[PDB]
């Protein structure tokens, strides 16, 4: 967004304006998402509730909001996704971001997420 | 500035728990004595028996006892209310939390430096009125409590003072 | 303790029933490499590279496993317990 | 905290002849004099 | 490097059924050979079991008494299944020179069954939609005719 | 959670915390509290959601914590319940991601 295109008065900050170089994404199947997660490591409803906890190799898998599974190593599911995006099996807008503060890996294949490009 | 902040027992002890012994479950504080020399305030194990007591935990009778070199503390069981077990587990939250001394009101006081010491709390005259506080030198900032403490002649000065000092 | 198992299974030569979570592949003896470095790699059927390394924490249960024979017509009876599930993954 | 084997319900204390009588099917372990040990050391700041 | 060569074993896998316990972790806890009055489903399992509680523990007593039905004392369990796709995960027994795999069917978890307390709430009451299926099972709930035995086999 | 098919109290803080050093304190807090009145049981544990809910609720609550699927397999609505708790022991509107 504009850090400086803003009114003044009711809408000081409310009211923002695009920037140049964005774009808005739409929405898209999760089918090879899924397809993907399930072959690069993730298993959820056969582990011991235990598992899921402090232990650090437990980043769960987000998709969307819905916990698809846990990997064991966050960095091989983060970095073959990102080179599959790349490659272009997966649809260029997914997006796989990593919050280590509680273990959760989240993709993203929401649409209205703000997107912009980078070299 | 001990004397009159509040300091729960939690923050002056060692290593708590309950301890089994036969037909009973007794809890047990360490209560960390270079703590309380370091800390300038003046606690004692007889201290924290009274304040044990009379705190709203039901401990009211002797129950607690005094063990060790007025370094260990104990209370080991209610008497009704699901007292067996479920009363201990509720005793080992609420046991920590108890203000062992001070004006329990007053969140936390920060000396300044001649030396002064500013609180963050309501109380006023019982702030005003412990030891070592010369309570004819003392104002605060909330207008009410020098109106329910130091009259309203005094209430009237300060809504001059805290307007014209904010100003 | 990726490939620690395998050296674990050397050290004792007692079999072990182990746990494997396969890629999702239709069938269009195979191979198991351990690399230099414990990189494991089963070189699967079609002579595609699948990587299987580590898992979830394992024997924080008790995982049992047993063939169902049917006991009524049969015998339900425990072969083995469990041990470190595998996970195998396809590679790029 | 310490559960039951065999339930697992979470631990209570009977006070009478010390033992971990669960409020389902009891399974009583009346540990001995082992001494029960928490000792969940607390927070001392100072100055 | 250990090159060692995976078998894809086609013994019959149709009768592996993994059998899970998020119940026994505390002591190495093995469920034990002896217990009988085996009870068992083809889908979702249910196992039902001999679990007879010790007696090293003192009797229980009264308590025991106290609990209306106990039969010595089924533990018994409810499968709690986990079927979903049930191919992802085929491994079977594995030497350091062989290796064979062997494709299983449904996992299930096996928590223990109570139904002490909910027959006892009945129990009181003397004194879900289509939640069996179409065809009420008439048989997998039946098919519990169970013999858990030790045998060297594979 | 007993209500949602896991009976148990070992398996609830199984799915909270293994590891316990802040989640011991969620021991005292709740399990003890649904164990201090005398409802260790599934079919109860319905019913007394069954009165608040303005048997009959193994249907109303899928209308609570939606998008995790059931299909009275109600495994995948538990972890995300206790994850949800997970949180708080462990514990920004306005950031745009
Ligand atoms: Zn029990």
């Amino acid at each position: 967004l504009c850090p400086s295109d803003t009114p003044e008065g009711e809408a000081c900050g409310l009211v923002k304006n695009l920037a140049l170089m964005t774009h808005i994404t739409t929405d898209m199947e999760d089918g090879p998402i899924v397809k993907l997660a399930s072959n690069l490591g993730v298993e959820d409803v056969n582990l011991l509730c235990g598992e899921e906890l402090s232990y650090p190799n437990v980043f769960l898998v987000f998709l969307n909001g819905n916990i698809l599974g846990v990997i064991r190593d966050h960095k091989k599911l983060v970095n073959t996704f990102r080179l599959m995006r790349r490659a272009g099996y997966i649809n260029e807008f997914v997006s796989i971001s990593t919050n280590l503060t509680d273990r959760c890996v989240y993709i993203s294949s929401d649409g209205g997420r703000l997107c912009r490009p980078y070299i | 500035k001990g004397r009159i902040e509040k300091t729960l027992l939690g923050e002056i002890s060692e290593y708590i728990e309950e301890v089994f012994l036969p037909d009973d479950c007794f809890i047990l504080v360490k209560l960390s004595l270079e703590r309380i020399r370091l800390l300038r305030l003046e606690v004692n194990a007889e201290t924290v028996r009274y304040s044990i007591c009379t705190s709203k935990l039901r401990v009211k009778p002797g129950d607690v006892a005094v063990h060790g070199e007025a370094v260990v503390c104990v209370t080991p069981r209610e008497n009704s209310k699901s007292s067996m077990y479920y009363v201990l587990q509720f005793l080992k939250e609420d046991l920590p939390k108890v203000v062992v001394q001070g004006i329990p009101e007053v969140s936390r006081a920060v000396i300044h430096i001649k030396y002064k010491l500013l609180v963050e709390g309501d109380n006023l005259r019982a702030v005003m009125a412990t030891h070592g506080v010369k309570g004819t030198r003392t104002t605060s900032n909330n207008t009410y409590e020098v109106e329910k403490t130091l009259g309203i002649e005094a209430a009237r000065t300060t809504i001059i003072n805290e307007i014209q000092y904010t100003m | 303790s990726v490939a620690e198992l395998l050296r674990e299974l050397s050290l004792t030569k007692e079999e072990e029933l182990l746990f494997l979570q396969l890629p999702d592949t239709l069938p269009g003896v195979g191979k198991l490499l351990i690399r230099k470095s414990g990189r494991v790699q089963l070189l699967l059927g079609k002579v595609t590279l699948d990587v299987t390394m580590g898992t979830a924490c394992s024997f924080l249960q008790e995982l049992v496993s047993v063939g169902l024979g049917d006991s009524r017509t049969g015998e339900m009876t425990v072969l083995g317990h469990v041990k470190h599930k595998l996970v195998c993954s396809p590679d790029f | 905290l310490l559960f039951c084997p065999g339930c697992g319900n979470g631990l209570i204390v009977e006070e009478g002849q010390r033992c971990h009588r669960f409020s389902c099917n009891t399974c009583p372990y009346v540990h001995n004099i082992t001494r029960k040990v928490t000792n969940r050391k607390y927070p001392k700041l100072k100055e | 490097v250990q090159e060692i060569d995976v078998y894809l074993a086609k013994s019959l896998a149709e009768k592996l059924y993994l059998f899970q316990y998020p119940v026994r972790p505390a002591s190495m806890t093995y469920d034990d050979i002896p217990h009988l009055s085996a009870k068992i489903k083809p889908k979702q399992q249910k196992v039902e079991l001999e679990m007879a509680i010790d007696t090293l523990n003192p009797n229980y007593c009264r308590s025991k008494g106290e609990q209306i039905a106990l039969n010595m004392d089924k533990q018994t369990f409810c499968s709690s299944q986990t079927t979903s796709n049930t191919s992802r995960y085929a491994a079977a027994l594995y030497r350091q020179g062989e290796l064979h795999l062997t494709p299983l069917h449904g996992i299930l978890q096996l928590r223990p069954s109570f139904s002490y307390l909910d027959k006892a709430d009945a129990k009181h009451r003397e004194r879900r939609r289509v939640q069996s299926y179409e065809f009420l099972q008439k048989k997998h709930a039946e098919e519990p005719w169970v013999h858990l035995h030790y045998y060297g086999l594979r | 959670f007993k209500a949602m098919g896991v009976e148990s109290d070992q398996e609830i803080v199984q799915m909270i915390g293994t590891e316990e050093h802040v989640m011991a304190a969620f021991g005292p807090s709740l399990e003890e509290c649904q164990k201090a009145q005398i409802f260790t049981q599934m079919q109860a544990l319905k019913y007394i959601g069954n009165k608040v809910r303005r048997a009959r609720e193994l249907l109303a609550s899928t209308i609570l914590t939606h998008v995790p699927v059931k299909e009275f397999n109600f495994r995948a609505k538990c972890i995300y319940t206790a994850v949800m708790v997970r949180r708080v022991i462990l514990a920004d509107r306005d950031y745009y991601g």
